[PDB]
């Protein structure tokens, strides 16, 4: 019985059933043939060294040296390469498609640069928490390399006016959108940049200072499918309703820790809500008035979140347990007006239900944690 | 329960089995998903977006490192431990760091 | 440094001798010296600095609690607390109030 007689399609087959680790450090010192199995554009277009610390500061000379289709660069919490270790790879990048580098502090506008003018091509550009990210080679980045399909920005505070400007006005592929914390992010770079693409359907501004002015001329596009609106400056309530009453499509609606936002949209959203399947309601000022028309007024749910509510009907609760047929989310957390029956009867009433009890989640925890 | 408390504290203090990561001034807690859920509002709206095994969460520059150690111990244990010399950023028992409007 | 003082000053309290001013609450009487809770309490200075007595007996209202009242003089001594959530509501003001406290 002969492993080696098997043609080689079956071996890398085989091979590709390996961590990087097991095939570069076991399977590469068997013999020759797996040494030069265990070497390939198969296995080296797929890079992700994401959190290989002080291990990659100048080896990025020989991961692309003459791989000739790295595709999926993944460097993300890299702490050991500089600028230099990172251009040097730049400088080919043929056919780069989702370059991804979170919280890579040491990483640079320099970095943006190699990489952005010597790969025409790109899919996604999902960078994080990199700091000193001036918008200067964004500019460039949208200017040079028109392709790109995807961004991240999530907590880089110099991206204030000039960059959305200038990825959107070449750019026109792009898909979908994710934005932090950002401040100086003024509304006259988004209502421009509102007519040319109405394909996108993610859609985030978190922690952001985007105002309802281009908000409320969101009714001109008809395909947008998931919203992160969460802590936004007063949206237009019409508008919402508009969206939810025309776009039958629409996936996701988060629109958390919102003050200024009442208990009307809430009210409605359950008069003609059939394909809304989660809700993210956490810390909401709920007047435990809309339970009744959830539950009866709503046959098609399946995810609720109850946040830190004050005060809660535990009859009403337990009405809407049996109501639905398959509704059993009830991940409760610091729930003070909650009694000792259903956590104590609905475990074993139901035992298709998860919960999240802290007296119930500590030894399934340990128990999943000792199998696993 | 109080067992399980402690015993969920002593495997957050073994850095193994951790879910939740705080990424605050490069340091880095590693605790659980569902105690952080519990103690401040503000994470328990940045998690359960998200089915992810692992997740990411970064905090204000308001918010200080010293003031932020202890607040874990205190989700952990419960406990209310405190010096006289870092007391004003946490003035308001609902700990108040900085921005911080549960 | 003082705090080696403060701790001295503490050691002798727990020894009820060398006390100075006697705090009542429905009949517990906690002993601890004169200038400390002058500087501590500011409920405390009003009662005091107005008299040049020996023993003193300063008695406090319903609205101060015992049970917050015991680790109240222990971080006035030591700055150092312990307390759980449940005795906590008594106590939240974080700029020690609790006692009138119009600042």
């Amino acid at each position: 019985p002969d492993i080696n007689q098997l043609p080689p399609s079956i071996l890398l087959k085989i091979f590709s059933n390996l961590s990087l680790d097991e095939r570069c450090l076991s399977a590469s010192l068997v013999c020759k043939y797996w040494r030069d199995l265990c070497l390939d554009f198969q296995f080296w277009k797929q890079l992700d060294l994401s959190s290989r610390q002080q291990v990659t500061d100048e080896l990025l000379e020989k991961i692309a040296s003459r791989s000739q289709n790295i595709i999926e660069i993944n460097i993300s919490d890299c702490r050991s390469m500089s600028d230099n270790g990172v251009c040097v790879l730049a400088f080919k990048c043929p056919g780069l498609l989702r370059y991804t580098a979170y919280r890579c502090k040491q990483l640079s506008d320099t970095s943006i640069i190699a990489v952005a003018s010597h790969c025409p091509l790109l899919q996604k550009v999902h960078v994080g928490n990199q700091d000193k990210l001036t918008d200067e080679g964004l500019k460039q980045l949208g200017s040079k390399c028109r392709e790109l399909k995807d961004i991240h920005f999530g907590q880089c505070y110099k991206i204030s006016d000039e960059g959305m400007i200038v990825i959107a006005k070449g750019c026109l592929k792009l898909q979908r959108i994710y934005m932090q914390e950002n401040k100086l992010v003024t509304d006259q770079s988004v209502k421009a940049f509102a007519e040319h693409c109405p394909e996108l359907q993610y859609v985030g501004f978190m922690g952001c200072s985007v105002t309802s002015k281009g908000v409320i001329h969101l009714t001109k596009l008809r395909n947008l499918s998931s919203l992160d609106l969460r802590h936004i400056t007063e949206l237009d309530n019409e508008t919402v309703m508009e969206i939810v009453k025309r776009c039958k499509n629409l996936s996701s609606l988060n629109l958390c820790l919102n003050w200024i936002i009442n208990d009307r949209c809430v009210e409605v959203i359950a008069k003609e809500g059939q394909n809304l399947k989660e809700l993210y309601l956490v810390s909401c000022k709920i007047t435990d008035y809309a339970l009744i028309a959830i539950g009866r007024y709503s046959m098609t749910i399946e995810t609720v979140d109850v946040g830190w509510c004050k005060e809660i009907t535990d009859q009403g609760a337990t009405l809407i347990a049996q109501s639905s047929k398959s509704l059993r989310y009830l991940g409760l957390m610091r729930c003070d007006k909650v009694n000792e029956v259903t956590v104590e009867q609905l475990v074993q009433q139901y035992p298709h239900i998860t919960f999240s009890t802290v007296l119930q989640d500590c030894k399934r925890t340990l128990e999943r944690a000792y199998q696993m | 329960s109080t067992n399980v408390l402690l015993s969920l504290n002593d495997q957050r203090k073994k850095d193994v089995l951790c879910d939740v990561t705080i990424f605050v001034e490069g340091q880095r807690f590693r605790a659980h998903r569902s105690v952080l859920a519990a103690c401040s509002s503000y994470f328990h709206s940045r998690i359960v977006g998200q089915a992810d095994g692992e997740l990411n969460i970064t905090l204000p520059e308001e918010v200080t490192v010293k003031g932020f150690e202890p607040l874990i111990q205190f989700a952990y244990t419960a406990k209310l431990i405190l010096s006289k010399e870092n007391v004003d950023e946490v003035c308001k028992c609902v700990e108040f760091l900085s921005v911080h409007n549960i």
